[PDB]
């Protein structure tokens, strides 16, 4: 049941990827940032 | 129809943040960039063509640029509240500042990041059908202002050639200061700027200091509240691009009436009816009142005195419920002053535009609402004053080399100081040339 | 899931159309139902 | 016997938007384009200024050209808009800058060929041609420049029709652009060799029309419009309607021009009177008459006391004897005798009309030959002369690459124009 | 009096299709091939391109041809598809490859023989034959190559006939194809020797007419070959209605041809006008005249005003006046005197029929015999010289066998066609 | 209609097992070949026949082999997901690698390898009514794709005859590597693919890494991102075969449009819209922005700079919502550009083709899902500078012999490294006449 949402839509195919692991600490992952972001992102979840 | 928005810097950066909160309000654009879901007027305007456009799903993006070199900057704009309004490629940020010297940006540093600036610029300009003109925003006191402006102007105006260059600069202010080597970025800033700007306007933060103490009655001023007064200026002469109004002007006839002489362009701004809630409901704001105004001095955000010089142009722009005989009365009424005295050579001295639309009232803002504003460009003898100043505390700088090796160790010859020194003298004798009253009957 | 492609622009076969649940991006072209014939053959258009 | 109307520029666009809709309210077709009309003395002419469209509908034979479409998105959004032709909105994607020879060389010369297609499009359609009628400003800068680009076009192409000019000058007072003398000078230029006849209004005259006669507290730019409107509308009328007395624009070429460089006229309209006073006075032709000559009712900022009349006419609208109008023009002539050329032994043309404007029961527009136009052209001649001696702006129009021979040629004739004015004002006979 | 018609590659196969749709909307016939019409004049030539099969149904005179069968599916699967005779349908197993001698000398000697039996199974049967009709592309690889073959054949077997073409010939601006100069050139070399008539069509110009004058927003194929099948609807209606002064495809030849070789034509169609201009604007024969002879309506690249009018003729279709289409053509050559070649006394022939088109009022399609012709031909021979100068892609025809002293005969020979419509262009009486 | 695929060594395989899983997932077919009930359709179809082949039972099995000198690649699709979908006879494995040696697989154990693999084609051949070539994924840095694709496509050009074979191929990038014997096998392998390819593709990684970290937002991409972009590539061309369009274009068409002269048969390839979901949508694609976009050099999948040489043709793919009437403005526009050059006797320099179906959005993927997409073919002169490095590389080690003792052991002779060289210079020596201006008309 996907909503037509545009945050939605933009993060569906990044959260189906199937090399989520190796984008850890990246700015991929960081859902509180548009993309290209520079400052630091954990790579922990503890941190995360 | 539309304009191209190019921020520099961190001060133009800053500036355009209140300038792009501004005109969100004014069309009715969400932080987010989509149009009222629940709202159904059914005219379904084009005025946001100017500053927007369209996806196709309805979301609406902003025709602007942000180039910084440091990232504080550009990650609070990424990480704010208008996260989802910008292209995440139209933000720019590199690695290191530009340290205060022009040097380091316009040779070391700036060179990396210039041609992705570039990119930009050509990915716009090939998404537009009637491209008519650049708004720049930059301070020619730091480092990257300087040397990126002028960098990136230079490559502007080759690429790009006769399309026009409009500039909104603030200058180092003639007795607050920020930093020591002010002097020397905006002597080798003002270098560049000559040949390559078709309009320079002028501020200072002394006379945006003063006038926000004196109208409004604000003993602690911040730089948001001098922001949110630029942006109204800037909103204030594009408005004539986005409202249906009675006497347009478009943005050649700006420089077609402005500037007399090919160097002549730089140009003094105000605004009138700034002025607080409590006395707003006390007075009636008729025309003429606010015409008296822009020509009071204490109404300029440029800290220069007009009584020093002579008018050579005035470009006044009316929004809101205005009637032309009241502008007609009001510029006769002004050209019977005995005080206000314009060049012997230019007897038609004025130009008029009436704009329906009236100002936007923000939710934060510290403005009261009104239902007419007049803004006012002009052209004066007075700007003199403030390149002998900088031009003075560059001699004294000058005598001792007194920080020279920096700019000479990050790659620049001691030869460009004298350069653009004598540039300056030479456009301080046009000024004084350009003022002379002679008399033909020899 | 998956469901059939339209056919605006010509064509007579059916498409098939993968994951309708996901929102393409990219503008939507301007359509109307203007064509040739009702042009060159709908003069009665007005009953003037 | 019909008329293609141009619409150049701002101005002219608004000012032709508010003659169409008078005109369409005198022969009383609907915006939808149907006829509604209640006489068929309306029909009979309705050819004069309308094409037929089939089943009913009536467009009006008007080209509209301008450098951005604002104005014209304007003018089709304006509630008689629609009536317009589709492919008779001609618009560019780059402004006039206000400049007269961007205007003229630069995107004129794009553009231009398609205006003269439809122009000549319109022309050959119709069974006899009459005169062409241009509305424009000459202080602008797209106005300027292509209306008279245009009128140099036309007269290459129709010699020997009439070309008619209504056009808008610079105020001394109001100044709305800061280079409005060269514009004006260039202008004058091309009209004075190309032009048949041209009219002249001063905004400034019809401020104090509103200001003085009217009584308006607040006017705009649509009363300014509709009493332009008014006059255009008015001096076609004997062309349309029957008469006692009927005439036509040659016929007033003929007894107008002396010689044919002397052909700018003043205009008025007489039965200008407020809503309160006209209760406890009727019309009549003295009343008419003083209305007409008083200079409180001319449309220039010379005044008659400051010159003498070579010709005039009035032309009356309304059910009237002619022995009232002929005795008082000769009334007037000899009264008044010294302001009158004394080697024309009778100075004033008359033409009388049947039908007049709706809720008038009469009316007569005015048409005036004076010498004091001269002051005026003066004046811009003397603001030419102080920006040109500094260069004050002149490397926007040589960057556009006009030479400065232009200017001094344009300035020279209009010189000579001024002095051939005065010669024949204090001319005498011995 | 009966064509037969021959659809080749895939503009010809989609073109075609489109043409049978409006041929048999105009008769009145059913897909399922039941006769539905509401006049006895739509019966009574439905034999000129139906044949009759048992219990009602009619079938259309047509053999489609192509080397894979994807254009042939896609058109059985259309709406009218059904109505095509099965046996009629030829096809091979792989594609031209876009090459002219893959297309005329591999597979076309391969299939040939099979469309040639048809084709002599559909003329032997007809009681009197008329000529061909026949649609492909010159530009492309089957249609030019295979196309050209099979007109041989058929002049070959039936040279007192009329062979008669319509063509699509490359745009000035972009190729769809690399190879375009060598195969358009070797069809011209094969059509000038064996063709009586010849029209040619550039994309270009369609492109220009939807946008100019219909302003569509978004046009595809499907209205460029409306257009086509339009005017090949057109062109044959005097056949096969009644009318004041019938016309035919011989007399029409008789009155276009001046010499052998100059027999290439421009193509026009009228009443073209955009759903928001047709409320203002009623149709009348001056109307059309005027936008026939408009370049803008002209469905080639090459303009008029470069050139001189040999010949043209107009079909008119609707009840009208013979005075009005007399005049009109007499007023059109005298005021373009300058345009027409002056030693033929009288350049337009005309042709009246009584019954329009459906849903038209009246309507005209207008060939024309024009020099500005030559400008494409040495365009098209400029490029083949560039190409062959450097043997750019030659040895795929080489390979296939052809002996490059056909491209240098077919380059003489377009040479001398350029050069024959240059000396007739300059021609004087002396 | 029909079209076999030969997948050869560890970069062909691996590509294939993207491929596959493209062309199931656009077609509809479950990974275990049967197709599921819901998928109805109003008309009877054949679209999945190009790919595709019916036992009966309605199993659907493909038009492929995967050849390996190595199991361990085939065991992996042997017990993988894919089990059922291949039939285990099209699955050949031998028991040991050529071990980067060229000469260990075309004269040692490809020579016991190449009868099953004819057999195999043999088999296909024969189960087929309209086979218009082959499609070939190899690299040739590697010894048995090298040894045993020269051979195989030796092989095949003798059997066959005049039927095309179009290659997919991995060349070796310009500073990334992996092994050192990279150009020795490179340079042998180009020979004989040299004679027997009709038009040749070339993909360097290091040019999909920049494609992956710039466009997309991926740090650390790894082989299955670069497979499912060529997949797409394959998909995109091969897309004109299977769906309807307004210009349908054969595999026949490209190899007369492309290939000017017998040997001048390398091409470069590109594609747009490779682009991440949140970049998506802050933007319009149209038609004229990615026809912009395939000439630029940031959208290409091969590292060289297309500003170095001319074009002597180009063939543009577009799938999805386009309109001829745009892509012939776009094409002109391009015409227009200064920046992009071709030869002077290739005045008619680009083929088009128009198809309907738009690029199939993968649940895994990394690309955003779009309306439209195109896809370029080009012939350059720029190739030539690809040669020249290797061939200094080549000429490096062997002015030592640095290796040549592996070759010379496993059965080459020691000429056949010269002959090699030789055949690279005359194409370096053809790449400099062919772009050399004729201008003596005299
Ligand atoms: N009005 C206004 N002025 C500012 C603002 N920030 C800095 N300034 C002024 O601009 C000048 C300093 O220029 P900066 O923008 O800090 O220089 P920069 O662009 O950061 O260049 P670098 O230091 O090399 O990074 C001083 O005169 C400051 O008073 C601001 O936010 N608003
Ligand atoms: N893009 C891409 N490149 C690959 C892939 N696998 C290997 N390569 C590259 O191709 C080259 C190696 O060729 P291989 O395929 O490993 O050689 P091979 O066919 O296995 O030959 P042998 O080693 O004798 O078995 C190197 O440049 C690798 O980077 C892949 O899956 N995708
Ligand atoms: N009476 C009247 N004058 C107008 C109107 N609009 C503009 N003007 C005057 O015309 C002059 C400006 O010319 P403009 O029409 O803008 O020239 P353009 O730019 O070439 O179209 C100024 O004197 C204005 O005051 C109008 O609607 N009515
Ligand atoms: N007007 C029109 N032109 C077409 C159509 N299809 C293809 N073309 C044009 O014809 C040329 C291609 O020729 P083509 O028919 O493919 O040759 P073929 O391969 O031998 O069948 C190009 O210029 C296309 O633009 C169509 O349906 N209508
Ligand atoms: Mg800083
Ligand atoms: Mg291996």
């Amino acid at each position: 049941p996907v909503s037509p949402a545009l945050a939605v839509q933009q993060r569906l195919i990044t959260d189906m990827s199937s090399s989520m692991p190796l984008f850890a600490g990246t700015a991929k992952v960081q859902k509180y940032a548009i993309p290209r972001y520079a400052g630091h992102v954990p790579s922990f979840p503890r941190n995360v | 129809r539309e304009a191209i928005c190019i921020h520099i810097g961190q001060a133009g950066c800053q500036v355009g943040n209140a300038c792009w909160e501004l005109f969100c309000l004014e069309h009715g654009i969400q932080p987010d960039g989509a149009m009222p879901s629940d709202k159904t007027i059914g005219v379904e305007d084009d005025a946001f063509n100017t500053f927007f456009s369209e996806t196709g799903a309805g979301k609406h993006v902003p025709r602007a640029v942000f180039l910084d070199l440091e990232p504080t900057v550009v990650d609070e704009v990424r990480t704010g509240t208008y996260r989802q309004l910008f292209h995440p490629e139209q933000l720019i940020s590199g690695k290191e500042d530009a340290a205060n010297n022009y040097a380091r940006g316009h040779y070391t540093i700036g060179k990396e990041i210039v041609d992705l600036c570039l990119d930009r610029i050509r990915k716009l300009a090939d998404n537009c059908t009637g491209l008519q003109g650049f708004l720049v925003y930059h301070a020619v006191g730091g480092g990257t202002g300087s040397g990126l402006g002028a960098l990136l102007l230079e490559r502007l105006s080759v690429d790009y050639g006769k399309k026009s260059k409009l500039g909104y600069t603030v200058y180092p202010s003639p007795q607050v200061s920020t930093a020591v080597v002010e002097p020397y970025n905006s002597v080798l800033s003002t270098h560049s700027l000559l040949e390559h700007t078709d309009v320079a306007a002028m501020l200072d933060n002394e006379a945006i200091y003063d006038l926000t103490r004196r109208n409004l009655d604000i003993e602690r001023p911040t730089y948001t509240n001098l922001n949110r007064l630029i942006g109204q200026v800037v909103s204030s002469l594009t408005a004539s691009l986005r409202f249906d109004g009675a006497l347009n002007v478009d943005l050649t006839e700006f420089q077609t009436n402005l500037v007399p002489y090919p160097r002549i362009h730089f140009v003094l701004t105000s605004y009138a009816p700034v002025i607080s809630a409590e006395k707003a409901y006390h007075e009636q704001l008729s025309v003429s009142e606010i015409s008296n105004a822009v020509f009071e001095p204490a109404s300029m955000m440029t800290k220069c005195d007009p009584r020093h010089g002579k008018y050579m142009a005035c470009c006044l722009m009316y929004r809101g419920d205005v009637v032309p005989k009241d502008v007609n009365a009001a510029v006769a009424t002004i050209k019977t002053k005995r005080t206000i005295q314009f060049v012997d050579w230019s007897p038609t001295g004025f130009k008029c535009g009436i704009n329906y639309q009236p100002p936007t009232v923000v939710p934060g803002g510290d403005l009261a609402k009104v239902q007419r504003a007049v803004c006012m460009i002009a052209n004066s003898t007075a700007i003199a004053e403030v390149f002998a100043r900088i031009d003075h505390k560059f001699d004294l700088m000058y005598s001792k080399r007194a920080f020279v090796h920096w700019y000479v160790g990050e790659g620049m010859e001691e030869g460009e100081f004298s350069e653009a020194r004598e540039d300056l003298a030479a456009l301080e004798k046009d000024y004084e040339e350009v003022g002379a009253e002679s008399a033909d009957m020899d | 899931m998956c469901s059939v492609h339209s056919n605006p622009l010509g064509g007579s076969r059916s498409r098939l159309h993968i994951a309708p649940q996901i929102i393409p991006a990219g503008r939507q072209g301007s359509r109307d139902g203007t064509t040739v014939r009702e042009l060159t053959s709908n003069h009665y258009s007005s009953g003037r | 016997r019909e008329i293609v109307c141009v619409q150049a520029g701002q101005c002219g666009n608004q000012i032709g938007s508010k003659f169409w809709e008078v005109i369409s309210d005198e022969h009383g077709v609907d915006p939808t384009g149907t006829y509604q009309g209640d006489s068929d003395l309306q029909l009979e002419r309705i050819n004069v200024y309308f094409d037929e469209a089939t089943g009913g509908r009536y467009v009006p034979r008007s080209v509209l050209i301008d450098l951005e479409p604002g104005t014209m998105d304007s003018v089709r959004a304006g509630p008689y808009g629609q009536i317009f032709r589709p492919d008779n909105f001609i618009f560019g994607q780059s402004g006039a800058g206000n400049n007269w020879a961007k205007g003229h060389y630069t995107e004129g010369a794009e553009l231009i060929d398609s205006v003269l297609d439809v122009c000549c499009k319109e022309a050959e359609s119709c069974d006899c041609l009459q005169g062409f009628q241009i509305c424009h400003s000459l202080g602008g800068g797209t106005g300027s420049g292509m209306g008279t680009l245009l009128i140099s076009k036309l007269r290459e192409q129709y010699p020997d029709r009439i070309m008619m000019t209504f056009s808008i000058i610079p105020s001394p007072k109001v100044s709305d652009t800061v280079v409005e003398p060269y514009n004006t000078t260039l202008s004058v230029h091309q009209l004075v060799e190309n032009s048949d006849e041209s009219m002249c209004i001063d905004n400034e005259a019809l401020y104090d029309i509103c200001f003085r006669t009217l009584k308006l507290t607040t006017p705009t730019f649509g009363d300014l419009n509709h009493l332009v409107s008014a006059v255009v509308s008015g001096v076609t009328c004997c062309l349309r309607f029957p008469g006692q007395l009927n005439s036509d624009l040659r016929k007033l070429a003929v007894n107008l021009v002396p010689f044919p460089r002397l052909h700018f006229f003043m205009m008025g309209f007489a039965p200008l009177t407020s809503r309160g006073s006209q209760q406890y006075r009727g019309l009549s032709v003295p009343e008419l008459t003083q209305q007409m000559f008083d200079a409180k009712n001319m449309m220039q900022a010379a005044d008659p006391r400051h010159g003498r009349y070579l010709t005039a006419s009035a032309l009356f609208r309304g059910r009237m004897s002619t022995k009232e109008v002929d005795e008082q023009m000769l009334n007037v002539q000899n009264k008044n005798s010294s302001y009158f050329i004394e080697w024309i032994p009778n100075n004033i043309k008359s033409s009388v009309c049947d039908i007049p404007p709706k809720g008038l029961k009469m009316a007569v527009t005015f048409i005036g030959n004076n010498t004091c136009i001269q002051e005026m052209f003066r004046r811009v001649g003397e603001q030419f002369t102080l920006m040109f001696r500094r260069k004050a702006f002149l490397h926007w129009y040589t960057g556009e690459g006009m030479d400065e021979m232009e200017f001094t040629e344009a300035e020279s004739n209009m010189n000579d124009l001024v002095s051939e004015y005065q010669q024949y004002q204090d001319a005498t006979i011995e």
